[PDB]
């Protein structure tokens, strides 16, 4: 169990700024503790909070911190580090923890100083270089690492600075059952005939559920080629890997944000 | 009309000397599977709950029930004690009663999960039936109305109310065409409600939902998102909605009443 | 004294640096520095023809200190300095300040962070009667009250909803001789309302959107002269036709911040009258919440419902409670722009458990039923849940709670009963809660085809309502819901409908639109409570019909209206779900039936505008031979209504109000 | 397929000696067009920059010459999309279908295999806008006015056009190159590629996001509402909408 005083600013009580940042702790594994609340004194004069967030293990931390950095959660003023850094060393995959990007303008902390992040996209890491120009940070997508480089790991030394304004916002049952019935009576005539089936899958099978049962038909002779994108591998891949799947909570049947960490994970990976 | 029809009037019956004159031209042309089963498992924890703790729950009902097969499986929660009062229309009555009767549903092969034209002759003869015997209670008792969900309300003594419709045919006697009536008798067999059963009913489920006070839970099934939805502004502690196929809905929910009371 | 002066600030040092506006977004450093200054000299030279015009030394650092809209508000003597909301303008308050000062006014100053910009946000009536008050973008309605005070004059508070259009000014523009420059879509119907109130219909210029993004209403108005960045034909028409000069001079480098001919003045002689004295509309009252505040999001719910219902607040405190688990509790001065206002936003902090202060605590207000089945004036809709009422210094729960209802207050063998009833159950001598004192809760088709239907039907209209032949239409509550109500109302009073058939829902939804600009309690210039609904229904239901209404002057337009003054038939058939109901609504559904058949007798076409149920059965009662119009995005009373073959039967899905746009549209091009 | 055929090969032309054996309101759409409206004017008029983003159902749907009036009068700066709306819009203006669909009011894969072939056989879209044969549309008025385009290759392509990247590492490459110091993104139900430009895009760019399919639109319009506006429409309805509207502002 780990343990994190966090600070947060702004128009904390009717913007549910704080109230965001409170769900994301508990939902994604943590819990917290409000230290103290300074309420503005006026409806447009800023409120500050100092939360206590505690998580179960660093790599949860890891995910609430990424999750909170983009609310504009900072750091007690002496509790400020400098990001870690760890070298690229094979052409096109990032150091493991490697800190995931997102779509807001990001400072890091490079020997106790604040450096803005260059070409800044979602889904990057952020690489650090010292040029003839001083300090460089640069948003960069995985394939584009070169051996050597250095990358932002960890969640220490990374702040967002997003302005004020920003981070304040058909077939029925019966008709299926009987196609499903005659698809599964050509298909097992199909297999013991010793035919050709070949599968075509969205990640939408992932999502629903359907993966472990299309891994059945596999496993027991009925797919004889599988066609598919990029995304259905990937999913499928983290579904096993790590219990999630982008976008979706598998095991509840509906939509979730964030997860964008164990996925790059994956694909680094 | 039927309705009508006097005493001594001459009716053609059978198919001879009927002939059409049509010119020429005229006769020449969301929720996954995966929510659907726990929030299935959530209702039916909190049905069985309430049953035994001999409490009240009210079911409104639509004609898509029968289509999607649904029917069988709300007869089965009647006859069980799960339902202590139905409300609905016209339609899902004179529907259960064709589907019961003559196998057929106006509109719906049900068998084969998919629409069919044709039909009238079926549905016509039902509200006429009825309409002579004089009550739905009395197709029964005569014995020409043997199963289903009107058929088990009757034999249950389980009370129902039919709301009439601008859109009604017939309509069935028990139809209350008087809506100051109607929504009199919705309201009455509304008291004590613990749990009101929304299944895909539309303009009943909004007329029961405007009825009801804090603290009854709604279930709301429908495969329009834009009516659940709609009843589904309550809070997730009160209200629950599915947008999935009603029959599937009530079929693993008999599934599922199954798994706790064994 | 019969002199005009006004201040203005050169722009040595003018661009645009930031963004604090939309105007600004992609501008920045875009501005032409000659360009500037030869516009800027433009203006000032065309108004030192009319007026005296002082100048304040222009600052380095601070480029929007050009805008003297927004220095402060001069009346007389006095000076309510500016606050600004943002940091970038804020450094331009001392300057204002000192130039103030220095010409011996005398200098208010609102609380800090408490914003209010100026005449920018604030502007005269031009007989100096009243102060029209902006807020919704940059000044706090609780500017407002200070103003009043301060100034001595009474203030009308106007909610701004349009981003673009962030102060009054922009938008909004007091004239000579009692006209009023303005762009109507730029305010809430709260707002609208108010205006219309004021200003009678031949003293009002409403632009269209095409003269407003040129800032047109952005005018200094001299005496019979008007000067402005640019105007349309048709609005010189206008203010030449009831006797101003327009002078138009290009200003499009101050657009590329925001501002136009009025933001880069500021009239400091304004007009005192002895009779004018402070009058305040704006209206307070101090809550308490408590619960799990931070946790639940509740305090968040709370303001954002206050906020989107047109008043303001200012959380007063906020106690975290010191264990781990405890409850918080907040208390939070909630503020209105009028009585209305309050009464709708007490209303919806009530079923979020909202309470008094002990101190401030009081007894129900109660009014007589005196005729059975209608409420008095301004009586409270209940909601679903648990509900108590303070009467005579006692809290008692209401019995049969029920949402849309009417809490009747009845004296009976073993004390005061409370009880939630349907305004059509209120019986003669019953009394009923009214005002909010005293209350408290416990916990589908591509663009071709569409197109393709909308010439087929709109020459078929025409050709029908020519030959003097017999259309129906039948319209559920959508229509008006999606926009689409003024588009029929047009279709019945040209002459294209010969019968109206709907439900309860439609008629009541049509003239609550009509009389409030809601539905639903939706303001359609952009969920909401259904106090308006309610009050419309019992309103009608008091006259007695929908006639009565029209003929007392209550139903001044739309579908029911135009049915009504041209004498078209319509029938509303009862439903389940029916609110009230109205008079009208025929719940014996058997008569309902009948009147539909009757109607449909003689009918060449039949137009259903996304009336579902209504739709079906007059399908059901119709023969071959007529042609059938069906619009829905309920993909399947279209497939079932267009199912009697193409020939006679047409089918869209698609929403109904865009189909009636287009179809007015197109029976225009038709002429 | 037509890509593989061989210099010297025989290919049956004519038909002789062939057989066979066996969701958003009137109030939403109105409101969202005309601040996209004002927007694109007021971009245009600083010049700025503009980047669309279209698939083939605009072309379906009817939106094409609406489309390609926006980029001919200077407010598009860079179009990106894929094989298939080039096709429809070249096929759309040559012989007046798509996908052998009257836009006078099914039908057969001839004329998109006809202008498939022509196109390669000039080998690009400019060499054909050159030649004379593509005489107007979206292509056309990108090729007149000297306005970028990408076309990301996929795994349903047909042909493809000459011009199509099938190396999809270059695709994403040239998408993002031409994404830089985009003010504006306008989506018009392009699916993939916008699904592929939000990812490519940082925040502070306007996203306007078009589309029936309620969720490309719910998937883009997550970002806050503040910088991105989603209404789902019929996009040929939307553009209709939108060059009235341009033109009132005049």
């Amino acid at each position: 169990v780990e343990s994190r005083i966090i600070r947060i600013e702004g128009h904390l009580l009717d913007s549910g700024l704080i109230n965001r940042a409170l769900d994301m702790i508990v939902d994604t594994g943590g819990s917290f503790q409000v230290l103290n609340f300074n309420l503005g004194e006026q409806r447009q004069s800023t409120s500050a909070a100092e939360v206590k967030v505690s998580a179960p293990s660093h790599e949860v931390m890891e995910e609430i911190i990424s999750l909170l950095i983009d609310l504009g959660a900072v750091d007690l003023p002496q509790d400020e580090r400098d990001a870690k850094l760890e070298p690229v060393i094979q052409d096109g995959v990032a150091p493991d923890d490697f800190y995931v990007s997102t779509i807001y303008p990001t400072e890091v902390r490079i020997n106790g100083q604040w450096i803005k992040v260059e070409n800044q996209r979602m889904d990057g890491a952020i690489a650090i270089t010292q040029t003839p120009n001083g300090l460089l940070a640069q948003c960069k997508i995985l394939r584009d690492l070169k051996a050597g480089e250095q990358v932002i790991v960890d969640v220490l030394g990374i702040r967002t600075i997003r302005k004020t304004e920003s981070r304040e916002q058909v077939s029925s049952e019966r008709r299926v059952e009987l196609v499903v019935e005659q698809v599964a009576w050509e298909l097992r005539k199909i297999r013991d005939a010793g035919g050709k089936v070949v599968v075509t899958a969205g990640p939408v099978v992932i999502h629903t559920g359907g993966g472990e049962h299309l891994s059945r038909l596999i496993r027991e002779g009925y797919v004889q080629a599988l066609l598919g994108g990029n995304a259905i591998a990937v999913h499928d891949i983290e579904q096993n890997m790590m219990g999630t799947s982008l976008g979706v909570d598998m095991k509840r049947g509906v939509a979730v944000r964030g997860g964008h960490r164990h996925h790059l994970k994956v694909i680094n990976t | 009309i039927l309705r009508d029809l006097k005493a001594g009037e001459q009716v053609i019956v059978d198919v001879l000397g009927i002939r059409t004159i049509r010119k020429t031209e005229s006769r020449e042309q969301v929720s996954s599977e995966r929510r659907v089963e726990l929030v299935v498992e959530q209702v039916a924890w909190e049905l069985r709950k309430i049953r035994d703790a001999g409490g009240k729950v009210v079911v409104t009902a639509g004609p898509v029930v029968i289509h999607t097969g649904g029917g069988e499986h709300l007869s089965r929660l009647i006859r069980e004690g799960y339902v202590q009062a139905l409300l609905g229309g016209n339609a899902i009555a004179v529907h259960d009663i064709e589907q019961n009767m003559m196998g057929t549903s106006l509109g719906v092969d049900m068998k084969r999960g998919v629409a069919v034209r044709g039909g009238h002759r079926h549905h016509l003869k039902v509200i006429n039936t009825i309409r002579r015997h004089g009550s739905i209670a009395k197709g029964v008792e005569s014995g020409i109305i043997r199963s289903g969900v009107m058929y088990e309300c009757v034999r249950n003594q389980i009370p129902f109310v039919l709301a009439g419709s601008i859109r009604d045919d017939g309509p069935l006697p028990d139809t209350q065409m008087d809506l100051i009536k109607a929504q009199e008798e919705y309201a009455k067999h509304l008291e004590g409600a613990e749990m009101i059963l929304m299944l895909s009913s539309m303009l009943h489920s909004i007329g029961v939902g405007n009825m009801t006070p804090a603290g009854v839970k709604m279930v709301c099934v429908d495969i329009n998102p834009a009516v659940v939805t709609k009843l589904s502004d309550r809070g997730s502690i009160e209200s629950v909605g599915v947008v999935t196929d009603v029959g599937l809905f009530l079929s693993l929910l008999t599934q599922q009443l199954d798994k706790l009371t064994s | 004294t019969s002199r005009i002066r006004f201040l203005m600030c050169p722009p040595d040092h003018y661009d645009v640096d930031y963004v604090i506006n939309p105007w600004m977004e992609g501008n920045i450093h875009k501005s032409s520095r000659d360009r500037a200054v030869e516009q800027w000299q433009g203006l000032y030279q065309i108004l030192k023809e009319h007026a005296i015009v002082d100048l304040v030394t222009p600052q380095k650092g601070w480029p929007d200190l050009v805008f003297t809209a927004n220095a402060g508000l001069v009346l007389g003597d006095n000076v309510v300095l500016s606050r600004f909301l943002h940091k970038e303008r804020q450094g331009e308050e001392p300057y204002f300040k000192e130039w103030f000062e220095g010409n011996g006014y005398t200098v208010y100053e609102l609380p800090k962070d408490l914003p209010f910009e100026g005449a920018g946000d604030a502007l005269l009536d031009r007989e100096g009667r009243w102060l029209w008050a902006g807020y919704g973008f940059r000044s706090e309605l609780d500017s407002h009250p200070y103003l009043a005070k301060w100034l001595d004059i009474e203030v009308l508070s106007l909610r701004l909803i349009d981003e673009r259009f962030y102060h009054l000014d922009t938008c909004f523009c007091p004239l000579a001789n009692g006209y009023l420059l303005y762009y109507p879509g730029a305010f809430d119907s709260y707002s609208n309302r108010l205006i219309e109130m004021r200003v009678a219909p031949e003293k009002r210029i409403a632009i269209a959107e095409a003269d407003a993004v040129n800032f047109a209403c952005n005018t200094v108005n001299v005496e019979s002269i008007v000067i402005m960045n640019k105007a349309s034909d048709a609005l010189k028409q206008s203010l030449t036709g009831v006797g101003f000069q327009v002078l138009e001079t290009p200003l499009t480098e101050f657009l590329k911040a925001g501002g136009a001919a009025k933001c880069l003045t500021l009239r400091v002689t304004e007009p005192v009258r002895d009779e004018v004295h402070a009058n305040v509309y704006v209206e307070s009252r101090i809550i308490r919440i408590e619960g799990h505040l931070l946790d639940s999001g509740l305090i968040n719910r709370a303001l954002d419902m206050i906020v989107d219902t047109g008043g303001s607040f200012q959380v007063l405190n906020f106690n975290l409670g010191e264990q781990r688990q405890s409850t918080s509790a907040a208390e939070v001065k909630v503020s209105a722009p009028s009585h209305e206002v309050m009464e709708e936003i007490i209303s919806l902090l009530i079923d979020l458990g909202a309470v008094d202060l002990p101190q401030d605590e009081r007894d129900a207000k109660l009014e007589p039923v005196i005729q059975d089945g209608v409420a008095p004036d301004d009586f409270y809709v209940s909601t679903i849940y648990p509900t108590e009422v303070r009467i005579n210094g006692q809290w008692i729960k209401v019995e049969n709670q029920r949402m849309d209802g009417a809490i009747a207050i009845t004296q009976t063998p073993n004390g005061l009963l409370a009880q939630c009833k349907i305004l059509r159950d209120l019986k003669a001598g019953e009394q009923v809660i009214v005002d909010v004192l005293g209350i408290r809760t416990i916990r589908v088709s591509s663009e071709r085809r569409v197109e393709l239907v909308v010439e087929q039907v709109a020459w078929e209209l025409r050709k029908i309502r020519d030959a003097g032949g017999k259309v129906v239409v039948t319209a559920g509550p959508v229509v008006i819901h999606t926009g689409g109500g003024e588009h029929l109302s047009r279709l019945i009073r040209e002459g294209y409908v010969q019968a109206l058939l709907g439900g309860n829902a439609i008629a009541v939804h049509d003239i609550e639109q009509n009389m409030m600009g809601t539905s639903l309690g939706v303001d359609m210039k952009r969920r909401g409570g259904h106090r308006h609904h309610l009050k419309v229904i019992n309103t009608i239901r008091r006259h007695g019909s929908i006639a009565k209404g029209v003929e007392s002057g209550i139903i001044r337009s739309g579908v029911m209206y135009e049915c009504v003054r041209n004498q078209i038939p319509f029938v509303l058939a009862g439903s389940i779900r029916d609110d009230g109901p109205l008079p009208d609504t025929q719940m014996d559904l058997i008569k309902a039936q009948e009147e539909y058949a009757k109607h449909l007798e003689g009918a060449e076409m039949i137009l259903m505008l996304s009336s579902m149920l209504h739709s079906i059965g007059v399908g059901n009662m119709t023969p071959a031979g007529v042609k059938m119009v069906c619009v829905d995005i309920n993909p399947a009373v279209v497939t079932k209504l267009s199912d009697r073959g193409s020939i006679e039967s047409v089918g869209v899905v698609t929403d109904v109000g865009l189909f009636l746009s287009l179809l007015t549209q197109q029976l225009d091009k038709l002429t």
